Formats: structure tokens, sequence, C-alpha cells
RNA sequence: GCACGGAGGCGAAGAACCAUGGAUUUCCGAAUGAGAAUCUCUAACAAUUGCUUCGCGCAAUGAGGAACCCCGAGAACUGAAACAUCUCAGUAUCGGGAGGAACAGAAAACGCAAUGUGAUGUCGUUAGUAACCGCGAGUGAACGCGAUACAGCCCAAACC
RNA sequence: AUACAGGGUGACAACCCCGUACUCGAGACCAGUACGACGUGCGGUAGUGCCAGAGUAGCGGGGGUUGGAUAUCCCUCGCGA
RNA sequence: GCUUUACUGCAGGCUGUCGCUGAG
């Protein structure tokens, strides 16, 4: 069984969903954590300096 | 339009509420006739009713009812 | 699947948005919905 | 403050319910319960509500099918709006 | 004549001798069974507390905090490092324990602001410090000529920015001349070389 | 309104429009009665604190903000024509935190050694100087001076 | 023309329109600052070992850091006026 | 990437010592 096309047919699990806090489809319904804004993980909003060029 | 601010302030608290229910009913019937796709409409009033109700509500707050 | 009431509201909105730009807007602007979606070719969120 | 009854739902299927089952159909606030729909209707048209069935529609609104008592006549009630 | 306070002071110059020695031996047994931050109604070292600004008044709080003794509790590198950056054992943190103590105390009382702190001994595995905290929102303090200054907005969370007496010492701000070229006005403005 | 349509309406009861102030302001959201992919279940400052009439009665904290700022944690590619000290660099990145600016600040200073200067930032200079360094590559101040702006005070104790 | 900045208007516009010079008005910041006023009360002599901040000053072991070299700053363990 | 009695270091284990730490 190839890792490619044939293995793609087994994918019918819902993980990432519309996030209550930020509105992005990043709320992982299994972990109950938003990979985009951090909801469910932290009160503070998920943010990182590497999201932009260092001097900008 | 038809209803002015003066007229509203000149009404007693009970009159505003009565006028309120009356306006709401005209609106409800408008939306009903609109729901039935009715044509005997006058697009202006359906818009006027909303504002009139906002005016009365604003006045009721100002006066304390 | 099983849709919650909120999911339902969202699907409903997406359906509504998925309509043509009214004919009269054409005239008024003297001459296209960029958010037109197809159930099959596209994929909504959630 | 949100009202209960939004507007009459007028469609062929609705007309039939009205002509054959003495039922009226309304678009109501999605937060309204079967009971709150029953009251609102009795207090707006002065009639006796016997049963209420609801449905959250794919149009984002809640639809109510309100059956009136035999003492009332839907056809006539709806005819005054 | 000598103040009664001078006696508390003099006793604490040698916490390992006399009555004090016996007191500590007794007290520590209880402290060891207490939490990380215990509010106390009265300073163990009155003279020291009053000297640092303590007052028997509403809005003035004292809490004892214990912290594990020793160097940095650091995790060894999980990626490539030149020999110089592979150390783990002899590496120590840049903030002294008294400072870590003041911060834990201040976290416990989010609405209060650190005024000062002092040492109350240690055993072989931990150190204890008492921290004086003030309520910037209480009128008895808002009206105090000696403490109201701590009610200003720019004093909020003062401990976390090193504005404490222990904070300023640890930042190398004691000296006004030689040796403070890289500490004043801040470690950061001086490129972090102090 | 964008938006140059159709219909209809509003405006001399002075509309539109602008300024200031006020009203309304769904749900989720620090999100705070409990739970939940923005909904649901049966009165709510949840949680941590201060005061306390010891009752959430009165209060505080939480999260956001372009960067700037303060306190902590802290690389490597790279340079040395290899490389380990050194360098890149206290840089990137991470944790915490304040403000409109931060931080510093009225000498247990300086040490043009003096019959002299007189809180502190910062700018120009002192200077790639002193100092560091497989004394290699490289790293690198300060006092002073010219400026900017200037401001000096409060406790602990003694005695009550 | 104290206005010949700029723009608009069916083509190269000081004089067609908006503006522009001059003069004037309001808000914000400077700033609850400066000045002014209220209260407080500066200072000096003689006598008096009454008072004046401790794990500190200082030393040693181990680290980091720094231009700091014997002579940087800091952490940690021990000792200590 | 991997190896080892390559170079240099780092964890870790063993061991002495100091603190915790007292009385006869
Ligand atoms: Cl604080
Ligand atoms: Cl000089
Ligand atoms: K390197
Ligand atoms: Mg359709
Ligand atoms: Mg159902
Ligand atoms: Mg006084
Ligand atoms: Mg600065
Ligand atoms: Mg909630
Ligand atoms: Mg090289
Ligand atoms: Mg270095
Ligand atoms: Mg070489
Ligand atoms: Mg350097
Ligand atoms: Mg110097
Ligand atoms: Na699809
Ligand atoms: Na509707
Ligand atoms: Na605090
Ligand atoms: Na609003
Ligand atoms: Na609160
Ligand atoms: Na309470
Ligand atoms: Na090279
Ligand atoms: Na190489
Ligand atoms: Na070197
Ligand atoms: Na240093
Ligand atoms: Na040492
Ligand atoms: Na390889
Ligand atoms: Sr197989
Ligand atoms: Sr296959
Ligand atoms: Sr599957
Ligand atoms: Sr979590
Ligand atoms: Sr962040
Ligand atoms: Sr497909
Ligand atoms: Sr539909
Ligand atoms: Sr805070
Ligand atoms: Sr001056
Ligand atoms: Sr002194």
């Amino acid at each position: 069984t190839g890792a490619g096309t044939p293995s793609q047919g087994k994918k019918n699990t819902t993980t990432h969903t519309k996030c209550r806090r930020c509105g992005e489809k990043s709320y992982h319904t299994k972990k109950k954590v938003c990979s985009s804004c951090g909801f469910g993980k932290s009160a503070k909003r998920r943010d990182y300096e590497w999201q932009s060029k260092a001097g900008e | 339009t038809v209803l002015h601010v003066q007229e509203i302030r000149d009404m007693t608290p009970a009159e505003r509420e009565a006028e309120l229910d009356d306006l709401k009913t005209e609106l409800l019937n408008a939306r009903a006739v609109q729901a039935a796709g009715g044509a005997p409409e006058n697009p202006g009033r359906i818009k006027e009713l909303r504002k009139a109700i906002a005016r009365i509500k604003t006045i009721q707050g100002e006066e304390g009812d | 699947g099983k849709k919650s009431k909120a999911t339902k509201k969202r699907l409903a909105k997406l359906d509504n948005q998925n309509s043509r730009v009214p004919a009269w807007v054409m005239l008024k602007t003297d001459r296209r919905n960029h958010k037109r979606r197809h159930w099959r070719r596209n994929d909504t969120d959630e | 403050s949100w009202d209960v009854i939004k507007h009459p739902h007028v469609t062929e299927k609705a007309m039939n319910d009205m002509d054959f089952q003495n039922k009226l159909q309304f678009a109501v606030d999605d937060r309204a319960s079967k009971g709150e729909v029953a009251d609102a209707v009795e207090e707006q048209y002065d009639v006796t509500v016997e049963q209420v069935n609801t449905q959250n529609t794919m149009d984002g609104e809640k639809k109510a099918v309100v059956r009136l008592s035999e003492d009332d006549d839907a056809q006539e009630v709806a005819s005054r709006i | 004549a000598r103040s009664a306070y001078s006696y508390i002071r003099d006793a604490w110059e040698n916490p390992g001798d006399g009555q004090l020695a016996e007191l500590q031996w007794q007290r520590q047994q209880e402290w060891r069974n207490e939490g990380a931050v215990e509010r106390i109604e009265r300073p163990t070292r009155l003279d020291k507390a009053r000297s640092q600004g303590y007052k028997a008044k509403q809005g003035v709080i004292v809490a004892r905090v214990s912290v594990r003794k020793g160097s940095a509790r650091k995790r060894r590198h999980k990626a490539g490092r030149r020999s110089k950056r592979q150390g783990v054992t002899r590496i120590t943190r840049r903030k002294d324990i008294q400072r870590v103590a003041e911060e834990r105390a201040s976290r416990t009382f989010p609405n209060l602001r650190v005024l000062n702190s002092y040492s109350v001994g240690q055993d072989g595995r931990q150190k204890w410090h008492e921290v004086i905290l003030i309520d910037p929102n209480h009128p008895a303090i808002q009206n105090d000529d000696d403490l109201s200054w701590i009610c200003a907005d720019d004093q909020a969370d003062r401990v976390f920015r090193g504005l404490t007496g222990a904070g300023r010492r640890n930042r190398g701000l004691s000296g006004k001349g030689k040796g403070s070229e890289k500490t004043r006005p801040s470690l950061r403005s001086n490129g972090g070389k102090a």
C-alpha cells in the first residue's frame, strides 16, 4: 500500500475547525487547542517574532 | 417623517408605549405583506417605521420612560 | 456527519453568500461575485 | 430586545397546511421555544394554539408550524395580513 | 539610649549564636512544613522591616517565601554547541535567590507591590526571605506621606522590572563611579554586558 | 455610502453633511456561574489577593497595543581563509513586565592629585586612545571637555 | 497682487471655480507647569562616645560576564567586622 | 550519519571534603 494516493482515501477525520476565539479554521477539535491563536492553550494571544523578518 | 420628535416628547409614558405597539404592528404587517411578496407596498414607510421606533425608544430612555 | 446549530448557521451563511451580484448593481455601476463557491470544486472551513 | 414572531412563512406547502390542517407557519426567532411561540401567536391574533412544531432552517432562521384549535380558522386569520 | 530594635538587629548579626540560634532551630521545623509563600501578621525581624519602610498599618503585608538552594536548574543542550556552551553543572543564574523570592511573593499577591525584602536564614536545602508588600489601592496608604509614592502607575509590577532594592543591587547599580560603566542606566541600554 | 438602477421616500417642523456630547450596542472573545469549534445548562467578580460591616459588602489583578523601554533565558550558520579560547553576539529567538515614553538619579562619586569638579540621562568629543586577545583574527571603555536640560528631597534611629 | 503655491474646469488659466497672501477664530499639547498666594520655618555657639540601615563591608572555593588587565559587574558554596 | 585506546570537552556513576549538623 503506497504512502501516496491510496493512503489519501483513508482521510475522513475532522481535526482543525473554526475557532471560537479567532475565527480561523485552526481549532483542533481533538486537542481543543487553536494552532493559530492559542485558544485553549493560553489566555494571551499566540504570537511570535519569527512571524516576520527580524528587522521588521 | 409623519411622526416628529416634539409629538413624541409630548406623549405621556403610557402613550409612547401604546404608540410603540402600534408602530410594531404596522411593521410586522409590512414584513408580512413583504413575505407574501405583496406589491401594495411603499418602501419608504417600512424604513420609516424602524426609525420611528428607534426615536420612541430613544425618548423613553431620555425621559426615564 | 452531524451538524450543530452553530455549524448550521455558518453553512447557511455560506449558502446565502454564494449568490449572483444583483442585475441592478450592474447598471448602477455601469459594469461578478469573486466569492462564488461550488460544493464539489471547493471546500468550506471546519 | 428581540421579538418572537418575525413574519409569516408563505409558500405552497404553508398554504396547504393552512387549508387542510388549520395550521399557520411562521419565521420566528431562533431562541424562541415551542411554548414561547405558542404564547406570542395567541397574543398577536387572539386564537388558541393546539400544537407547535419547529425547525432550524438552512436559511439560518427557525420555522414554526402552529396548529390552531378547531374553534379557529387559519385561512381567515392569515387573510387579515 | 539604645532602641529596643537595636537588640533585634544585634541578635541577627550572628543567627548561629545565642537564643536566636535556638529559635531558628525551632522555627525552621515549622517553616519546612509550610508552603512556598506564607503571609505572616508580623515581621520576624522588626528592626529590619521598619528600616526598609515597613509600618504597622492597613495595606502593609508581610510574607515569608522559601526557595531551593544552589545553582541553576538547567537542562543540557539537545543540539550542537561548542565546548564553551555545553556547560550545565557550574552554571548559575544571573538573578540572586532573594530576587526570585520577591517575584514569587508578588505573583501570589497580584494586587500588591513589592516594597523590599530581607533574609531570615536557611538550612541545607533552601533559603527564606520575608517580603514587605503594599496595597496601592488602600486609602490608608494612598494618604501616607512615606508610602503613597508606591501608588503611581509606573510602580505597577515594579519587582518584575528590577526596580526593587535587591533588584538594583543585582543589576550592578550600587556604585556611582568606577565599575558601573555597563550597569547604569540599564543593563539593556548597555548591550547586556554588565 | 462605495454604486452613474428601478421603485419609493425624506427635507423650510431646516434634511443631507461636519464637530462635540449622549442613547442603543446580539454571540464568542482576558471572558470571570458550569460547560461548549461563536452554542447550551441551572443565580454567579471564575481564579489569586487587599480591606473587611468576615457578606464578594468595598476594591485590585487578568487581556490588547507598530515599535520604542525595563527585568530574565539565550543559539548557530559566520570570521579566524582548518579549529577548540576568541568571533558572529548578549545578536536571532524565548519567558515576564511598565509607560507615553521607559530606565537612571542627589556620591561610602571623581582622582585633568587639586587652593580642583559636584545628582542623572543623552548628544558631540576624548578614541579605535587605556584595557583585552591561540598577544592571532578580532574586541574595546572611562575621567575630562563642549553641549542639551537642570532640582532637589523623603524615611530608619536618637528625643517624644 | 501682503494673493505669480497647488488643484479643478471640454487644450499652455494670478484675474472662470476651489484655494493662495494678509487678518481673525476654536481645539489639543506645552501644563495643573511658570508666576502668585497659604502655612511651615532657614541658620549659628558651647557641651554631650544619645542616634545613624549585617550574613552586610571584607576574605576564600567554583562559575559566568566585562576593556577591566593583580585593577569590571554578577551568581553560587563556605567564612565573616 | 556512524566508529574508536583521534583531539577537546559535556552529562552520568563512584569517592574524599565543606554546609545542613546536635549531645556525651
Ligand atoms: Cl511588585
Ligand atoms: Cl574634575
Ligand atoms: K562557533
Ligand atoms: Mg439556493
Ligand atoms: Mg425537532
Ligand atoms: Mg515626617
Ligand atoms: Mg536609556
Ligand atoms: Mg462565559
Ligand atoms: Mg573558520
Ligand atoms: Mg563573549
Ligand atoms: Mg591563525
Ligand atoms: Mg565585545
Ligand atoms: Mg574614570
Ligand atoms: Na466540498
Ligand atoms: Na425571514
Ligand atoms: Na503583585
Ligand atoms: Na457602538
Ligand atoms: Na474584578
Ligand atoms: Na467577600
Ligand atoms: Na574559512
Ligand atoms: Na571546516
Ligand atoms: Na582569545
Ligand atoms: Na560583566
Ligand atoms: Na565568590
Ligand atoms: Na550522512
Ligand atoms: Sr508490510
Ligand atoms: Sr491500491
Ligand atoms: Sr479514517
Ligand atoms: Sr490547556
Ligand atoms: Sr508572543
Ligand atoms: Sr474531489
Ligand atoms: Sr433557501
Ligand atoms: Sr500587571
Ligand atoms: Sr545641575
Ligand atoms: Sr547610614
